[PDB]
């Protein structure tokens, strides 16, 4: 997380450290599903217990946490790994069911009427060990606290210059100041962009850490995020028959 | 080759000389390295061949490390360089890795060494019906009076006098477990004795040993009392008396406890325990 | 005795440790962390020897786990 | 590109070739995590130290400044590797390893012959060459035709040098398809027993294959059995499409625990009563694993010499270097090659006894003397002195060994005497003013637990040296007769005074005066010095039944009883002794052959030392193996006799298979070795009876797999090795805790 502030126990009780090829992150789900992103775990994909999965700790240097195996991995049929990150999603299953406890809780699934809580400008939070404002890998957990940014407006603010065309799509909803200085950056992949569902007082994940400008928090420019809530049938048809 | 993920490790060999007795000398690191993996030559060279002096010498014939070292120093002096596995070997065993004097073989040190701990060297890597062939040879693990799926009346008795016919029976308490190379060690006490053959003058509160593979998912848990039958071994402990290891021939299970044993639906199945316990430590095999 | 519960407990409303017909256990999921789903967790000791729910069923309950519950104010 | 520059930057500033290589060293990162600071002072030259230091100091900041930044993109993941590394300046390597020149040959061909052949695979194209030899129309050079072998389908299977049972192993045969078009191959390994293998082996899996592309296949097996077992992967294309490949390779399959090795022998003596009978209580070791079906390997011989130097022994093909069974990649090590060989051939020419061994075994000893010498002479410097490793300083020592070996092995292996010659007046040059040699490097130390180190260790260093010098005028001839023959005499002399004073001013250690009568001994010394050394050897002497050695003095258990050397017990096995004293009575003998002969003092300690030898060959490592197996045969020359001397010994034992016995007929004449061995179970104790008019040896060797380590295994020496995974190291290594 570019540009925010250190969290404390119990913050973020569902994010989830994923090591391999790649530095990245999850989120938990239930108590034996991760939720990550598709382009982060693609590497290694086929080898099912090649990543090093590590929660419930608020420092990535920590030696210790509390471990956890993959026994699947799953990433989304519509995803490309060659350029683009239209679809960017996977999902991890877990071999051992984890010890929910006060580090230790998954985040929500959200809901169909959840979208009032997803409208322009409103705050939402992201969290992960990622490069800081300083240049370096986060040594604590880091948050920040960002608002959504219109679709049309995220479009606009891309193909151009660098990027190549068609980057931004109708599965992805976009984050961060107008200013830039508040944003995710490299490390946080698949982290959750979690919003509060007010009437219930509990949190679910509606983004996920996706791809941006090369240039972290760069002004003008926004964090580009996965949409969930156009993939609940097929979350919920991969948790079911698998 | 190309791709297929890799797996790779670093290690790092530490030695250090206690006293100035046997002082200098040169001394070979003979490192065996766990099954599957090679040293990268890579690294190895960078110990020698660099301004840096950290060893003079080194073979990589076969699974082998071999390191020169012109002199054992007093404090630690480390080597590490990497390894990378060529096959995939899950359920990895610990190796043993040996420092001694080559001018004077009789001052030697030998160590066990294991894969790092929650790394997925440790965690099985079979398929589905691979596995449960591999437990063939593992004991069979069932909880207080269980009856299996082909387990008709009588099994109990068919299993200690029919197949496998087996060669001593106790009832153990479950003491305390060490952790040995690639094995489990159960210290027990002897409860109660219903046959033996090569363990005489074995009795009450006798203590014997029981060892199983690190592969066989059984596990004895201290505090537990458990009826044991199988065939007696070849090796013996620190005293004296004949250790045992619990294979497919093996059965163990645990005794129920008072509490469970009067229960209604385990009531007629923990008579028919106790009635075999009594039947065979008696009469024995002499239907 | 009864059949423990995966991250639940166990209690006796009956008596201390009374498993005989028709005394009652009430199962409990651990709080806050965990829900109950299926059946509400009140068994009695039934005439043949098992455990059943309000419902009529001899099968355990099931916890699940409560997403969310952040600790951010 | 960045670290690039700047570390070439950093270069620049270096203009000596030296410090630029001090400065690449420094660039370098260790396999080990070793601060710079703490890796900078290990370095032996200070003005190599100062660019070593600056450059290691500026590399490592320079690249954790750079740490975490790199692979730019889009994408909000981050790739994890590894720092980047210097593109060396250095020569690039080009490739070396080709395949063998297979049809190397010569054949008659009268006016046109056809030769079938069979091809070896590979993918690179090779071109034949000829050349043509008539006596009368000469020579003839062909001009090459070209044959390219290719592969439609090629099948690869890789498989562990060593593999635990019960492991769980994905084995990953591998299917390249150099064909233009796409392929479906079914592919299964074959049923085996001691393997638990999907559907019980033999089960078939459609992979397919792209057009020129590799596809790995995961084959998921778990070894159950303790032998080895052969695998074989079969591949078959689909359809109507003949391609196919199969491929059969032994997994080896080793026991869970780590090897240990008892190595026991026994004296049988039928003369004395109480020789006749004795028991071996066989092994019982509460740290041996179980199951196994381990065995017990006796070995019982009434031929000791043919033995240790025949067919069997120190003249096998592969030579003593393969039954000693240490790793030889030092310098010192090569002699083993050299000096055995050469002592078993002074044995058997010296005997007239080359007939009763095949007639190849002359061919086997030249092979071993020339191998020994063409690697030996690898390690030689510009100034002909010798060196411990490559590129390494000088060794006094060293060069002592090899003129004392090498003087004797030149005439066979076609070496060249003025080279030798060279040698000795570089070991002149090493003589301080007292006479004593000095070595800036020595090879062996030894001398230790006792003190006075120094003292020790220049007599002992002197007398080796002048050992090898009188070796060495045998080599001279009528050119260096005058110039050259006449220093080292003299160099002799000077040096003998030396160790003529300190012999007869005493105090000197057991193995240092051992070698100091060797020494003086092998060189006529005056008689006033020949004798005081023998009379101050023999009083450090330790004599128990019939055997002599010399041992050492390691200090003292408090108050404690003197008789040392008291116990001994024809039914108990002979104690292993450590090499120092092998080496010592191995000099003392030598020594008292010179000075007495064959006497009752020269059967004691070589009796001793017959059964002191390990099982299968050598003595405790290289050093003692060269000097006992020179000793040894020095006696064996003089007490040779024709007499058909011999025992008769009956050996049984109630193992796993049955009760057996066997009855042998043991006598001089024999050559008996590893394929006369008998197997006896590990457990089960073997009763030996004996009988007849001469003394024999019998060694056992128990070998088994331990589940854990001795309680007095580490108390001197310490080994001590982790392992970590690749994630968690890199990581701890490019670290920066407890600061922030
Ligand atoms: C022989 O094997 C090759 C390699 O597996 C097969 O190549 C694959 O062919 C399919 C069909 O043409 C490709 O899918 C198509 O890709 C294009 C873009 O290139 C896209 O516009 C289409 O909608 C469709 O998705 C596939 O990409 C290609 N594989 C790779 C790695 O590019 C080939 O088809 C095989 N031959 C036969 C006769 O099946
Ligand atoms: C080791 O044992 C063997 C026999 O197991 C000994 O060979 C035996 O030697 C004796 C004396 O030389 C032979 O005695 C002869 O026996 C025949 C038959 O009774 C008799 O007619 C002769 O007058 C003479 O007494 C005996 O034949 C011979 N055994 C065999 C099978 O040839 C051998 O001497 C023993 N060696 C040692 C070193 O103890």
């Amino acid at each position: 997380i570019y540009g925010g502030q250190k969290a404390k126990p119990g913050d973020f009780p569902w994010q989830v450290l994923i090591l391999g090829g790649t530095t990245a992150a999850g989120a938990l789900l239930y108590d034996n599903w991760v939720l990550t992103a598709a382009h982060a775990v693609y590497e290694q994909k086929h080898d099912a217990s090649a990543l090093d999965i590590r929660m419930g700790t608020l420092k990535r240097l920590s030696p210790h946490y509390t471990q956890a195996w993959s026994e699947a991995v799953f990433i989304h049929e519509g995803y490309t790994h060659d350029a683009g990150f239209d679809n960017d999603i996977a999902l991890i299953k877990l071999n051992n069911k984890v010890v929910i406890n006060s580090n230790i809780t998954p985040i929500c699934l959200p809901r169909k009427e959840a979208e009032s809580f997803m409208r322009t400008d409103d705050i939402g939070t992201a969290s992960g060990w990622g490069l800081t404002q300083r240049g370096f890998l986060a040594r604590n957990l880091m948050y920040v606290d960002i608002p959504i940014v219109d679709h049309q407006k995220c479009t606009a603010a891309y193909e151009k210059p660098p990027y190549p065309r068609g980057s931004v799509t109708a599965n992805m909803l976009c984050a961060g100041l107008e200013s830039g200085g508040k944003d995710s950056c490299r490390g946080d992949a698949g982290g959750a962009l979690v919003f509060l569902d007010s009437e219930t007082e509990r949190w679910f994940v509606g983004g996920i850490v996706s791809w941006g400008s090369m240039n972290c928090g760069e002004a003008g420019q926004y964090g580009v995020y996965t949409k969930v809530i156009n993939y609940i049938p097929w979350i919920e048809n991969i948790i079911s028959d698998f | 080759v190309v791709e297929e993920q890799e797996s790779r490790v670093h290690y790092t060999v530490c030695i250090w000389r206690n006293g100035k007795v046997g002082l200098s000398g040169m001394a070979i690191a003979d490192v065996t390295l766990l099954s599957g993996f090679h040293a990268l030559r890579a690294d190895l060279e960078k110990l020698t061949s660099l301004s840096d002096r950290y060893v003079s010498h080194f073979e990589t014939e076969g699974p082998h490390v071999l390191l020169y070292f012109d002199s054992v120093p007093t404090s630690r002096e480390c080597v590490g360089f990497e390894a990378v596995q060529e096959v995939p070997v899950g359920l990895v065993q610990p190796a043993s890795a040996t420092l001694y004097d080559y001018y004077n073989p009789e001052r030697r040190c030998s160590v066990f060494y294991g894969a790092p701990s929650k790394s997925r060297l440790l965690a099985t890597l079979c398929s589905a019906e691979v596995c449960q062939c591999a437990e063939g040879k593992c004991p069979r693990q069932r909880r207080a009076l269980e009856r299996g799926l082909q387990d008709e009346d009588g099994y109990r008795m068919k299993f200690a006098c029919y197949y496998p016919r087996v060669e001593y029976g106790f009832q153990v308490k479950v003491l305390r477990e060490d952790s040995r190379a690639a094995f489990r060690l159960f210290e027990t006490k002897i409860t109660q004795v219903l046959h033996f053959t090569k363990d005489v003058k074995a009795a009450a509160n006798q203590m014997r040993n029981f060892l199983v593979r690190a592969s066989c998912r059984l596990r004895l848990e201290p505090g537990k009392e458990y009826l044991i039958m199988g065939l007696d071994g070849a090796t013996y402990d620190l005293e004296g008396h004949p250790q045992y290891l619990l294979d497919s021939n093996s059965w163990i299970e645990e005794m129920p406890s008072e509490r469970l044993c009067r229960s209604t639906r385990q009531r007629a199945a923990c008579a028919q325990l106790n009635d075999f316990l009594q039947e065979y430590g008696t009469q024995g095999c002499q239907v | 005795p009864p059949d423990d519960l995966p991250s639940g407990r166990v209690e006796y409303i009956t008596g201390p440790g009374v498993t005989t017909y028709k005394a009652v256990i009430q199962y409990s999921c651990e709080e806050t962390f965990y829900t109950m789903k299926v059946n509400d967790g009140k068994y009695v000791c039934e005439a043949d020897g098992f455990w059943t729910s309000s419902k009529g069923e001899k099968s355990l309950p099931v916890c699940e786990p409560v997403c969310g519950l952040s600790a951010r104010t | 590109v960045n670290f690039q520059k700047a570390i070439n930057e950093k270069l620049g500033q270096y203009a000596s070739p030296t410090a630029k290589r001090c400065c690449q060293d420094g660039v370098t990162r260790l396999p080990m995590m070793r601060s710079c600071e703490q890796r900078a002072a290990r370095v032996q030259q200070p003005d190599c130290r100062e660019p070593f230091l600056s450059c290691c100091q500026f590399a490592e900041s320079l690249r954790k400044k750079s740490r975490d930044k790199g692979q730019a993109g889009l994408q909000r993941a981050l790739e994890i590797l590894q720092e980047e590394d210097l593109i060396d300046e250095d020569d690039i390597p080009v490739r070396s390893f080709f395949p063998e020149n297979w049809l190397w040959r010569v054949e008659t061909v009268d006016r046109f012959q056809i030769l079938t052949l069979w091809l070896p695979d590979s993918l690179t194209t090779w071109e034949i060459h000829g050349l043509s030899l008539s006596k009368t129309k000469g020579l003839c050079v062909a001009t090459p035709v070209q044959l390219r072998v290719f592969r439609e389908f090629h099948l690869h299977l890789r498989l562990p040098m060593s593999v635990r049972r019960f492991e769980q192993l994905e084995l990953r045969p591998v299917l390249y398809n150099y064909l233009d078009k796409n392929l479906t191959v079914s592919v299964h390994v074959s049923p085996v027993e001691g393997l638990c293998l999907a559907g019980g082996g033999g089960l078939a899996q459609q992979v397919l294959v792209p057009a020129g592309s590799a596809r790995p296949v995961a084959f998921s097996v778990v070894p159950t059995a303790a032998a080895a077992v052969s695998l074989k992967v079969v591949a078959r294309g689909s359809f109507e499409f003949p391609v196919g490949d199969a491929v059969s390779k032994v997994l080896q399959i080793e026991k869970e625990g780590a090897i240990h090795r008892e190595e026991l022998v026994y004296e049988l003596n039928p003369l004395d009563h109480r020789g006749r009978t004795l028991e071996i209580p066989g092994n019982s070791d509460p740290n041996m694993i179980p199951d196994g079906d381990f065995n017990s390997y006796v070995r019982v011989t009434a031929s000791d010499p043919l033995d240790t130097l025949g067919s069997e022994g120190a003249l096998s093909p592969g030579g003593v270097a393969s039954l000693l069974r240490l790793p030889r990649g030092c310098g010192e090590q090569t002699m083993i090659y050299l000096a055995p060989t050469l002592a078993a051939s002074r044995y058997l020419d010296k005997t007239e006894q080359w007939s009763t061994l095949p007639p190849e075994t002359k061919d086997h000893a030249v092979d071993l003397i020339q191998k020994g010498y063409m690697r030996i002479q690898q390690f030689r410097k510009a100034d002909g002195s010798y060196a411990a490793w490559l590129s390494r300083d000088s060794s006094t020592w060293l060069t002592a060994f090899v003129l004392k070996v090498l003087s004797l092995a030149q005439e066979q292996v076609g070496g060249s005497p003025e080279k030798l010659q060279e040698t000795s007046n570089w070991l002149l040059s090493q003589q301080q003013a007292d006479g004593s040699f000095q070595d800036p490097c020595p090879v062996l130390d030894r001398s230790m637990q006792g003190g006075l180190v120094g003292n020790d260790e220049t007599v002992a260093l002197t007398a080796f040296v002048t050992i090898a010098l009188h070796h060495g005028l045998a080599v001279f001839q009528d050119e260096g007769a005058e110039p050259l023959k006449q220093r080292v005499e003299a160099s002799i002399s000077k040096a003998n005074s030396f160790l003529g004073e300190k012999a007869s001013a005493g105090l000197l250690g057991a193995h240092a005066a051992a070698i100091t009568a060797y020494a003086l001994s092998l060189t006529k010394a005056p008689v006033d010095l020949l004798g005081v050394a023998h009379n101050n050897l023999m009083a450090m002497a330790q004599e128990t039944g019939d055997n002599l050695y010399w041992g050492s003095v390691t200090g003292s258990q408090s108050n404690a009883v003197s008789p040392t050397p008291a116990p001994r017990n024809p039914s108990d096995p002979m104690p292993q002794a450590p090499a120092l004293w092998i080496e010592t009575t191995a000099y003392a003998l030598l020594h008292l052959l010179l000075h007495e002969g064959k006497a009752e003092m020269a059967d004691q300690a070589s009796a001793w030392l017959t059964r002191q030898g390990s099982f299968q060959g050598g003595f405790r490592s290289t050093q003692d193996t060269v000097i006992a197996l020179d000793a040894l045969s020095a006696y064996w020359i003089a007490s040779h006799t024709t007499e058909e001397r011999g025992l008769n010994v009956t050996l049984s034992s109630t193992g796993r298979n049955g009760f057996k016995s066997h009855a042998l007929q043991l006598n001089n004449r024999q050559i008996r070795g590893l394929e006369e061995e008998l197997q006896f179970s590990l457990g089960s104790k073997i009763n030996v009876k004996v009988g007849g008019n001469s003394k024999g040896t019998l060694k056992v060797l128990r070998t088994y797999n331990v589940l854990d380590m001795k309680n007095t295994t580490c108390q001197d020496l310490q080994i001590e090795v982790t392992v970590k995974g690749h994630v968690e190291y890199t990581m701890e290594a490019n670290e920066d805790y407890e600061d922030y």
